[PDB]
């Protein structure tokens, strides 16, 4: 629905509900303007491009950890429970290994979800059948001589990424069995990189985040890095406006008076 | 089978195993254990004609796993040494792209492989024999003649398929008391 | 020493090798302000907030997994190098787990540490003999009914700490065997929580970093949340001053003449 | 002693072993197995007069592994229930603090056991013996009386002290075979 999905962003803020029937997604096919990282989503980029880092160096420094993800599955259960702690403004956190390669089942991927003062965890990879749905890699020289009785070599070469390659998405909002809920959130990505037997483009994995964007102040007729930004549909008569409240992810709730 | 005592061979016959390895890909995970100093754990490669019979391999030469993957045009050698003659168990891992893979053992490190000759995508028929075969010696390898000893354990191959190593064979002996 | 240490301090850049026999670390007995995370350290308390939580959900859920830290070895030799990463500008990057209680030895200390195009590993666990050296914290109530099949607990209650706890250090200089290093570092500490059998303030951990500040600007007559702030010694005519140059950490050359 | 067949018992002589469970802390690690009803893998106690003996145990009564501290003033009965009466490895962790303890299971949870009756500190003198004990019924305790079977593993006593199950002992049968 879209005639809904308008009148719930300007002054939308339950009115009666705002649900039409769903199965879709509506994104924000305006001036969301892509701002590429407010500094408030600043420690979020941060937490899920280490947690990306710490399933970087296990999986290309000792390659039997991809054929044992069944039995590890202890470990795995504190990252997913980790990531969804990486901001007081989390829906959801989720890890989805790849399925193995020229293969169908999406192999164990699980998910935590915020509900206040708790977080629920489930295996969703029973539905994700199939997959449901290279970067800027700078090598890090793994070395390891310090007198260390654990491994028995003495160098070999992995592969680092960080915090600047976190990917955004267009606000949106997503449909529970057909009734919209009301949360305009967003999405941060990342990817691991285990080893090709003969490069590291490998991308088995992905961690993600859901972030609720109903709190921050949106801010039309002014210059920063916010989402709708400079938007003003100022009928000028000499271009003097005033953005006048406190407002959520309202678009266009200004006053354009001014004299 | 668990607990191998002398020349106990081992057979398959599933159609799922004899597709898993003839391809683009292959993996093992044989947590195996021995006491001797060669043998052979995994032997799929068809009728050995003129020596090229795009043969795979998994040995423990003197101490030495070698995975020894062939096309024909090119042989493969890769190797690790240490203390594997004697002791305990040991986690492999064969890996292969068509062309390129390792032979990761528990920790030493991945040794990487390379040993193509020009192409890839030939394995071809036959059944897969794991823990040796009925006779070794008049097969065109005739490396693997003896050291066909060892109890080993699970078989994951092809990193989904989780293998039986007495419920889904056709021959071999003595399951139990290594 | 101090007598080389302030006269590098001020326009001490190398100056002839500033060494000192040492066996100390000069810190910064002055207006440190402690800042309080200046907005450039941000990215860093983030991703060592997290790698305090990661292991802090899997002490807490598992308690065997307390009895069996030298088999798991391979598991915490990823966290040291993915906290060794969480920054460009990083020196080393340290995990130590405590003794056990009512005991001697440290049980299995690493340590990170940046080298350039590099990361050494070494186990310090042999010099830091008997550790040579309760929070802010909130429940967050583990729940787990989701269909899993490998754990069979339905609910329990664990403890989480944030990015906004990580400690600071008053900026200070080494020694190496004597020879002061300058670089003017910082250190950045956090703390795990394993489950006391009643409680959960047992502190069994430490992860830490150590950050190069000889790259930051100091800013001696202006305002905001740098290290040495409005420090300036104007023998002031009206209190017309200029903070001229892009200086490192250098305190006191500003230009306070500006008739 | 691996590999328990019978009633075999195993006593204790190092006054290190002697020390570390007496205190205001226990740990244990056995990684031990069984196919039984009852027994008793860990019976420190002194000479049990009237009751009150101070006793520590760890048993396996019905499928139930039961941390018994006592101090004399008041018992604990901690429990947790599956199928341990038959199948394979289990690893248990008997923490205390003097007054408060687990029984963490391998993956069950944390069944945390709070039972002190009104003060610590109390474990006092006698052998350490794992697997069972000369005799059982005769002692004051009388639950054990059989189910000493199994076939134990890893005993890390109190987090630090690793400890060898026939290389510290004086008593104690057959080794091998179970």
């Amino acid at each position: 629905g879209a005639e809904a999905a308008l009148a719930y962003l300007y002054s939308g803020d339950a009115q009666q509900l705002s649900q039409v029937n769903c199965s879709e997604r509506y994104e924000a096919r305006g001036a969301g303007a892509m701002p590429g990282l407010p500094p408030s989503l600043q420690g979020a980029a941060g937490t899920l491009a280490q947690a990306a880092n710490f399933l970087n160096m296990l999986l290309q420094a000792n390659d039997i950890r991809e054929s044992s993800v069944e039995e590890d599955v202890e470990w795995y259960q504190a990252l997913v429970r980790s990531v969804a702690e990486g901001d007081p403004r989390v829906y959801r956190a989720l890890l989805t290994f790849n399925p193995p390669p020229g293969a169908s089942h999406l192999q164990l991927a699980l998910q935590a979800t915020r509900t206040g003062e708790e977080t629920i965890l489930q295996d969703l990879s029973g539905n994700w059948v199939q997959e449901e749905n290279p970067a800027l890699k700078k090598r890090v020289l793994t070395n390891d001589l310090g007198s260390l009785g654990s491994p028995k070599w003495p160098q070999a070469d992995g592969y680092v990424g960080d915090t600047q390659q976190v990917r955004l998405s267009p606000p949106f909002l997503e449909c529970q069995e057909g009734r919209l809920r009301p949360g305009w959130l967003i999405t941060l990505s990342a990817t691991f990189y285990g080893l090709k037997p003969d490069l590291s483009p490998e991308v088995r994995g992905q961690v993600q985040m859901d972030v609720d964007l109903q709190s921050v102040d949106i801010n039309q007729c002014a210059s920063g890095p916010g989402w709708y930004s400079n938007t003003h549909l100022c009928d000028l008569n000499s271009t003097q406006c005033v953005p006048l409240e406190s407002q959520g992810f309202v678009l266009g709730r200004y006053l354009c008076r001014c004299r | 089978i668990p607990q191998f005592i002398g020349r106990s061979y081992l057979t398959y016959d599933n159609p799922d195993i004899l597709k898993r390895v003839s391809g683009s890909r292959s993996n093992v995970f044989m947590r195996f254990k021995t006491t001797a100093k060669d043998g052979l754990l995994l032997w799929r490669g068809d009728s050995p004609m003129r020596p090229n019979s795009d043969f795979i391999s998994l040995g423990l030469r003197d101490g030495a796993l070698v995975f020894s993957y062939n096309l024909g045009s090119g042989v493969a050698s890769i190797m690790v040494n240490g203390s594997f003659n004697d002791g305990r168990w040991h986690r492999v891992k064969a890996v292969r792209d068509g062309q390129s893979g390792k032979i990761t053992v528990d920790d030493y490190g991945a040794r990487t492989g390379k040993s193509p000759g020009m192409m890839r995508q030939l394995n071809i028929n036959g059944a897969l024999y794991v823990g040796g075969m009925k006779e070794i010696a008049l097969h065109t390898n005739r490396q693997y003649m003896r050291g066909l000893v060892g109890c080993i354990s699970h078989f994951t191959l092809s990193t989904d398929y989780h293998i039986s190593l007495v419920e889904d064979a056709v021959d071999g002996k003595n399951i139990n008391t290594c």
